[PDB]
RNA sequence: UAAGUCGACAAGAAGAUGGGCUUGGAAGCAGCCAUAAUUUAAAGAUCUCGUAACAGAGCACUUGUUAAAUCUUAAAAGCAU
């Protein structure tokens, strides 16, 4: 009951063969679990955060140890061997090998940010 | 110089001679520096140059080799040589062996080329004379260098031939300079596959 | 290296053979579009038990066929070869072209 | 060289036409032989619906060409029930940060990527990645997603 | 305020700048050689972009039609054609095999409160790794008595690796007759069922790849080698048909 | 050919070339460029 | 910077997708709005050309080959042009 089409919601505009109807929704439970978190990819009034937000972060900082405020350097900058062993198992060769595609996406990331920062540097 | 560092492989036929320091003197000169003589003989003929004392050559002729090499890499003098040096002796050893091509296109309306022989202007007995006409009132007519030969396969082709490249090079820049390509419509002489980008209209 | 000129290339090495190495570069350097230019290629891999002498064989389009062996000439000496007799054709071309 | 032209056409409208006529008919492959050819691979698909079309001209003007799915920004408007726009066809927004035009279903989203994984150079990638294209879309045409 | 000894956790002294792809894709490979036990060696030959989707559509859908009866997890999409590079790939083989983190000694590490922490830096990444493949790759003819010197002849020029996650004979052969076909040891998919295999980019994409080797347990298998282990069935039955005896 | 006093590159294809410096003059320094003939200069008169 | 720096050369530089709007036409590239994703050895809803509009040639970026054992790149300062 977590979508807002019930079993039965009929998908307008979806079918361009003439000799067929429009697709019709399918049960929840029957659709695969991956849709459901595929939207994890989405993302005066000054004054008032001052007096409450700047107040607020510094409590739950608690600026007394240098642990809360270390570097925290991102993975596409790192040099810890990522989780491989040799002769590790299956459930170890699945898991080293989604680290090595979660390391693809930090350096895919990188290379965004500067081949639009050198084209922002051309077109002055 | 990543040039001078690589071997120069001396193919079959080839003969490097090695001369020895010598100083020829000059009154108008305080100090010559020695030179060394290198002739390159072989099947289509024989060149010579004469290199600087400070360039070592370390002839192998076990393994037809030969490797430059300067006294002392932090001269600047010492390390354009090499690299020279180098250029030059590889275009003899090629030179001497397979001989360097040169082809000029002439393109253009009425454009045309023959040899033939002009004994009155004959610089040296049988030298060949490359007759264009180029649209100019009067024949323009050239003696090729002696050690060159000049040939027309068609009448807008010419093929020069000759053991120097230095000298075949420099009488088709002097072809050349009698009609250099114009950007409207692509006449004028074009030496070794040169082209030129023309204009919209 | 000019390929224009190559009609077809056979290759025979063995993997294993440190030797085979040049030949194996040999096949990189050729352009995507050669087998839909109309050049045949073909590649015979030899067992790592028993390794044979690595054959390299080149033909142009003048009916010129060439063989050369992988083991004393490296890479950059074949591609040497392939570069001088396809250069002749260029320009045998523009001598004999219009 | 072989020349390849994009163009997007009806289901069964196959003729000389601007959509047609100047697209391949100024360069010498037959057209007239292209709309009967046409109408044969497009014979099942509702009259009007547009048809994007990938042909390709070899050497000596010997035309092929494969029948390419409906486009997603087609389908997406079709399926958020936009509001048709000038000329009879439903319009984006001309504002994706601000106007919304229409907001469609997750599950909607997941029947829309079926239909376009039917193509083959398109039916190796996985599904689970396809969704996600398509939501990449409607934020560039002004449609919110709803869970 | 941190202090300027203080070194990031994640983060010890490496041999070389770790921003840089080369060494981050180095420590990339590194694990991949120790997660992946079945590895095939392949060739690329200017492969273009379709012709590279074409190729990988193929093992996607081939790969799919393996049976699970064990109830293992679902291999079906870990399995991926990466293309490598050699340059920095011929030196994670020199890693794995001539460094040990055990012949590295602890030392004091100062956190960014000051404090003298006792650390152990074994990364591959690290200057003692670098100064044993060095140390070790002088000997010549030594190196090549091990696994990574009969590999060293195959890292050349383009390299396509081929990744599994497990030993399991059975995706082997839904691979080895896509990309290699050897008929008929593993005969290719037929026309009437696999009309995406017969197309005109796949078509000229599999002529381009040529299997070179294969690397399995960390041992060197050749070409006529790999046909044996695909030829097997599955590995459980291999070690029954042993106690039948 | 336009004579400055501050000679620059406007592509990738300009360089700089000290030219007709012999034992007689010391030159001048100039930004050749094969593909377009417009960014020719040179630094100096004579 | 031998984990091949620098330079050159060879190939690649994808797909959802002609983003939406505008316009006679706007397909990376007149202009406006957006520019979380996806898949890759890598690939900006696009940096310079090109087209009436497509097509096409380059760049960012990615792999390979050649090859340096005091030899990469940039800045500052000193004296010169
Ligand atoms: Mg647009
Ligand atoms: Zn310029």
């Amino acid at each position: 009951a977590i979508s807002s089409c019930p079993a039965g919601t009929k998908l307008n505009g979806l079918n361009y063969f003439k000799n067929k109807a429009d697709p019709v929704a399918l049960p929840d439970e029957e659709y695969p679990e991956w849709l459901w978190r595929c939207l994890e990819v989405q993302k005066k009034q000054r004054r008032l955060a001052m007096k409450r937000a700047r107040a607020q972060e510094a409590k739950i900082l608690a600026s007394g140890d240098l642990e809360a405020l270390a570097p925290k350097i991102p993975l596409q900058k790192q040099s810890v061997n990522l989780p491989g062993a040799v002769n590790g198992g299956v459930q170890d060769a699945v898991l080293a090998d989604e680290k090595r595609e979660e390391l693809r996406k930090a350096m895919r990331k990188e290379r965004k940010a500067k081949i639009k920062e050198s084209n922002y540097l051309k077109a002055m | 110089s990543k040039l001078g560092r690589t071997p120069l492989s001396i193919p079959p036929g080839v003969e490097i001679t090695i001369g020895e320091p010598f100083v020829k003197r000059d009154m108008t000169q305080w100090k010559q520096q020695p030179k060394r003589k290198i002739t390159v003989q072989g099947p289509l003929g024989q060149l010579e140059m004469d290199i600087p004392d400070f360039i070592k050559i370390d002839h192998d002729a076990e393994a037809r080799r030969a490797t430059l090499s300067v006294a002392n890499r932090d001269e600047k003098e010492q390390r354009e040589m090499w690299g020279t040096t180098w250029a030059y002796l590889n275009r003899f050893i090629m030179g001497v062996s397979e001989g360097h091509t040169a082809v000029l296109r002439l393109v253009g309306i009425g454009y045309r080329a023959t040899i033939d022989t002009r004994p009155e202007k004959e610089e040296y007995p049988g030298q060949q004379f490359v007759c264009l006409k180029l649209g100019f009132s009067h024949p323009v007519e050239m003696g090729v260098p002696k050690g060159m030969k000049a040939s027309t396969p068609q009448p807008t082709r010419i093929l020069l031939e000759g053991i120097n490249r230095e000298q075949v090079m420099t009488f088709a820049a002097d072809i050349r300079r009698w009609r250099v390509p114009e950007p409207y419509k692509g006449k004028g002489i074009f030496v070794n596959g040169e082209t030129i980008k023309l204009k919209q209209k | 290296m000019l390929t224009r000129f190559i009609t077809d290339v056979s290759t025979r090495f063995n993997p294993f053979s440190a030797k085979a190495k040049a030949a194996r570069l040999f096949l990189s350097f050729l352009p995507p579009n050669a087998r839909s230019n109309g050049m045949n290629i073909t590649t015979q891999l030899l067992p790592r038990n028993s390794t044979e002498t690595p054959l390299l064989y080149v033909k142009f389009k003048d009916g010129k066929e060439m063989n050369l062996d992988v083991e004393n000439m490296g890479i950059k000496s074949i591609v040497e070869e392939v570069d001088r007799h396809s250069r002749i054709l260029q320009k045998q071309a523009d001598l004999n072209d219009g | 060289v072989e020349q390849v032209v994009k163009l997007i056409v009806g289901a069964g409208q196959a003729s000389p036409s601007p959509p047609v006529g100047p697209a391949l008919g100024s360069k010498g492959i037959k057209s007239m032989d292209f709309c009967k050819e046409f109408n044969a691979r497009t014979a099942h698909i509702n009259t009007g619906t547009p048809m994007p079309v990938r042909v390709t001209v070899r050497p000596d003007r010997s035309f092929h060409f494969d029948v390419r799915t409906p486009h997603t920004s087609w389908l997406l408007l079709n399926a958020a029930e936009a509001p048709i726009g000038k000329g009879g066809k439903r319009k984006g927004a001309s504002n994706p940060g601000k106007e919304v035009v229409g907001t469609v279903s997750l599950k909607h989203v997941y029947e829309i990527a079926k239909i376009k994984q039917s193509e083959l150079r398109l039916s190796g990638l996985p599904l689970e990645g396809l969704c996600r294209a398509v939501i990449y879309q409607a934020r560039s045409i002004g449609i919110n997603v709803i869970p | 305020r941190l202090p300027d000894d203080y070194v990031p956790p994640t983060q010890p002294p490496s041999a070389r700048p770790v921003d840089t792809r080369k060494s981050q894709l180095l420590r990339t490979y590194t694990s991949m050689l120790r997660s992946t036990p079945l590895m095939l060696i392949f060739q690329h030959n200017n492969l273009t972009a379709i012709e590279w989707a074409a190729i990988r559509r193929e093992l996607s859908l081939a790969l799919s039609n393996v049976p699970v009866p064990e109830g293992a997890p679902d291999i079906t999409s870990k399995i991926h054609l990466q293309v490598v590079r050699t340059r920095i790939f011929d030196v994670a083989l020199k890693t794995v095999e001539f460094f040990d983190p055990s012949t590295v000694e602890p030392t004091t590490a100062t956190t960014a409160t000051g404090t003298k922490v006792p650390a152990t830096y074994n990364h591959d990444l690290s200057k003692h790794a670098w100064k044993a493949v060095k140390e070790a790759t002088k000997n010549t003819e030594a190196v090549e008595k091990t696994v990574y010197g009969q590999l060293a002849p195959l890292l050349v020029g383009p390299v396509a690796i081929l990744t599994l996650p497990s030993v399991s004979p059975a995706h082997l052969g839904a691979a080895l007759s896509v990309l290699a076909p050897s008929p008929p040891a593993f005969p290719a998919p037929s026309r009437k069922k696999n009309p995406g295999y017969y197309d005109l980019t796949c078509q000229s994409g599999l002529q381009k790849l040529l299997l070179v080797g294969g690397r399995i347990e960390g041992k060197a298998f050749d070409y006529d080698g790999i046909k044996w282990v695909g030829g097997i069935e599955n590995g459980i039955e291999g070690l029954r048909a042993q106690l039948v005896h | 050919m336009k004579v400055h006093s501050a000679i620059k590159k406007r592509c990738e294809h300009c360089k700089v070339v000290r030219r007709k410096a012999n034992k007689r003059q010391n030159g001048y320094l100039y930004i050749i460029c094969p593909a377009n003939p417009r960014h020719k200069q040179r630094q100096g008169y004579r």
